[PDB]
């Protein structure tokens, strides 16, 4: 999501002659994402091809994917370079998967990508494989030792048990992933020598994915300070259960309750406080002083006392947080950067217009008819202080 | 309010990076040392050292490795036609017509099999393939005359 959302890195990774999946978690519409593919295909040199990643998590995205898949359908009906589709966070049911495989863009899909997290999820994909035996299906088996979206399932035991049934389908391409930064450590899974430690006879793999080790890369959009942070983090051997920051890494749960692997060394303030607040919420009112100050430490600022705070302080706080002085929102608008906050600028307007709405005793003729003009209002907007 | 949309601050932000949720994995972090190392370098580093390990023991300076530095191939012109499912026209990608030419053809003909230069694959759909000017592969389809 953060890493591959940039059209620059996924292009550069592909231009290096490598397979990559464009992130869909950073694209909220067909149009905004169609810009990325267009930026991709422009930065895509002749013939080179890439794939796309999608999430199963929420209904709104799955309804957006109906427009998204038809976008992918339209793109490839137009002959777009994107040669694959990646379903994430869950395995679609047979009728849902058949649809994806059999789409008008099917040949341009050329294979389908699934990411099973459990034994049952693996067995589900096997049934998707037997569905269309002539359709290539790349099964990426991840761990919970991996980054981001998490799981309680071991790296080995899952693949150790399900491998035999996975190889009874020729259309299944087995790909092991997670906790791999190097060719040396990942060489044994390729030779099949990795299963020998568990006594099982050799168990070779068809491919390997690297999520984490590519984050510190040059063409990645990761900030200079964030890269240095990922670097100095020391790594670990097989994941341990004991709750702590483990080798600069501690798990944490998202808003939905699912675990997320985040960096607890580079940033120790957000994760641990979150675990404090989460486990502490009954009595929050009692610890309010301790809790409200810690939000300010991680820069999740509450506002100074709500009543007593002057309307300036309100309106000056939004400008403070929304408008960066270094990036110069006015100068940020000119390149037409995707980082543009314009909803935040629109947010501040609705607050400004509310301020006029609150204090005006008269008919509201002079004030409202001015700031609402395009040419006039937009000029007023690029200069927040004025 | 806390956890929502926390993934974007790691990229292009001047703020203190110790306040941000940034996502590694636990064990993969050990393999992360070099900073601002180009994607092309990391991915090749994987492939190049995987090749060497495979080369040294089993292959021992294989014909495949030697053929590469000397430019020799697998899947020549005749195979490439029957291999790649995608047929490019300009910047657009199309399915290989041979897939629908090979089997569905009533009369299909492969001329001079073992000889590569003279190799020709023709069909009753009136579509024929041959090589011209070295690397250029010539597919010739016809309607009536
Ligand atoms: C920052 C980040 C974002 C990720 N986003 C997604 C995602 O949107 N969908 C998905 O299936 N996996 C996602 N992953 C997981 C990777 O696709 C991959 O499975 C995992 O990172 C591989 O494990 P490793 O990086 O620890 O070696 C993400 C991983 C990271 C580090």
């Amino acid at each position: 999501t953060p890493t591959t959302v940039d059209a620059k890195i996924v292009a550069a990774a592909a231009n290096a002659g490598h397979w990559a999946e464009l992130a869909g978690g950073g694209q909220v519409t067909e149009q905004i994402f169609n810009d990325r593919i267009a930026e991709l295909e422009t930065l895509l040199e002749p013939g080179r091809a890439i794939q796309f990643n999608t999430l199963f998590l929420d209904p709104y995205l799955w309804k957006l994917q109906v427009g998204g898949k038809r976008l992918v359908q339209r793109a490839r009906q137009s002959g777009a370079p994107i040669d694959g589709l990646v379903v994430s966070a869950g395995i679609p049911d047979l009728e849902e998967a058949v649809d994806i495989i059999d789409e008008l863009n099917e040949v341009g899909i050329s294979h389908v990508v699934f990411k099973p997290g459990t034994v049952e999820q693996i067995r589900s994909v096997i049934r998707i494989a037997a569905e269309v035996p002539t359709k290539p299906v790349i099964v990426h088996i991840e761990g919970g030792r991996a980054g981001g979206h998490h799981s309680w399932e071991d790296l080995d035991d899952l693949l150790l048990a399900t491998y035999s049934e996975l190889r009874s389908r020729s259309n299944i391409t087995i790909c092991v992933g997670g906790g791999i930064g190097t060719p040396e450590r990942s060489a044994e899974y390729l030779s099949g020598r990795w299963a020998e430690v568990h006594g099982y006879p050799l168990m070779p793999i068809d491919g390997i994915l690297v999520g984490t080790a590519a984050m510190a890369t040059l063409e990645a959009t990761t900030s200079p300070q964030v890269k240095q942070l990922l670097v100095e983090t020391k790594g670990t051997e097989a994941w341990v259960g004991a709750g702590k920051a483990a080798n600069g890494m501690a798990s944490g749960r998202s808003q939905l309750g699912a675990d997320i692997h985040e960096i607890d060394n580079a940033a120790s303030r957000c994760g641990r406080l979150l675990d404090e607040v989460a486990g502490d919420a009954d009595a929050v009112a009692e610890r309010r002083d301790e809790i409200i100050a810690a939000m300010a430490q991680t820069a999740k600022p509450y506002f100074g006392d709500v009543a007593e705070m002057t309307y300036l302080q309100w309106l000056r706080r939004y400008v403070e947080l929304a408008i960066g002085d270094g990036n110069s929102t006015a100068d940020t608008k000119r390149p037409d950067s995707p980082w543009l906050d314009i909803t935040w600028r629109d947010r501040f307007e609705q607050m400004l217009k509310r301020a006029e709405a609150r204090l005006h005793p008269q008919d509201f003729g002079p004030i409202e008819t001015l700031f609402d003009a395009d040419a006039d209002g937009e000029r007023l907007l690029e200069d927040p202080e004025a | 309010w806390w956890r929502s949309d926390s993934l974007w601050q790691a990229h292009d932000a001047r703020y203190e990076a110790d306040q941000v949720c940034v996502i590694p994995g636990t064990a993969a972090v050990a393999g992360i040392t070099r900073v601002d190392e180009p994607v092309g370098e990391l991915l090749d580093r994987f492939e190049q050292a995987a090749v060497d390990e495979v080369l040294g023991a089993g292959a021992x300076x294989x014909x495949x490795x030697x053929x590469x530095x000397x430019x020799x191939x697998x899947x020549g012109p005749l195979a490439v036609v029957l291999d790649a499912p995608d047929v490019l026209w300009a910047g657009r990608m199309s399915v290989n017509p041979v897939h629908r030419i090979a089997a569905p053809x009533x009369x299909x003909x492969x001329x001079x099999x073992x000889x590569x230069x003279x190799x020709x694959x023709x069909x009753x759909x009136x579509x024929x393939x041959x090589x011209x000017x070295x690397x250029x592969x010539x597919x010739x389809x016809x309607x009536x005359x």
